[PDB]
């Protein structure tokens, strides 16, 4: 096979979106009301329960970081 | 919308008495004549079991209480406000069908939490 994509990727040089379009997204977001609350609920459903970091073989990573033992997950 | 409902209840929530005096195409009645009729039919001095005796050319009409669904307007206003402030509708003392139970309820209370 090959080390570069040999298929093309359907965009360069244009005629995808402007700073004006980016500021329209900002306007919808800051305008409040029902649309903004629904898309905030969407963000809360996807990302609102927070997170956990897992390293596989974390115990093997034990190293003195600054005169104290840490695993990579602890770091 | 709250102020509009309050003003509308005063004007339209209660019946009002309309006394019509004179025959149609009859003799005209003037303001000073109506002052004496006003004295007879005054809602201030009227009691619940008053009876009226008249000739044929006095009509005691009623402006009815005109129906509008102020309850539905309140629910709509409260839904808009609660959804805008991100509270569940129940915080506004307003209920909704189907949303009070099961996985629908679980989702909305999970969203709040």
């Amino acid at each position: 096979a090959s080390s570069t994509p040999q298929t093309n990727v359907d965009s360069m040089g244009g005629g995808d979106l402007t700073f004006e379009d980016l500021r329209d997204i900002k306007d919808v977001r800051d305008s409040g009301g029902q649309v903004a609350q629904l898309m905030d609920y969407k963000a809360l459903l996807n990302f609102g329960e927070g997170c956990e970091i897992h390293v596989e073989g974390d115990d093997e990573t034990k190293q003195l970081v600054d005169g104290e033992p840490m695993t990579l997950s602890e770091w | 919308n709250e102020a509009a409902i309050n003003q509308a209840i005063e004007l339209h929530g209660f019946p009002q008495r309309h006394v019509k005096v004179g025959k149609e195409d009859g003799a005209p009645v003037r303001d000073n004549d109506l002052r004496r009729v006003r004295t007879i039919f005054d809602p201030r001095t009227t009691d619940a079991n008053t009876a009226y005796f008249t000739g044929q050319d006095v009509d005691v009409e009623t402006l009815e209480a005109h129906n509008f669904d102020y309850s539905a307007i309140h629910e709509m206003d409260m839904r808009n406000l609660t959804t805008a402030l991100g509270l569940p509708l129940e915080a506004g003392n307003v209920g909704a069908d189907g949303l009070g139970s099961g996985k629908p309820a679980e989702l909305r209370f999970a969203l709040l939490k």
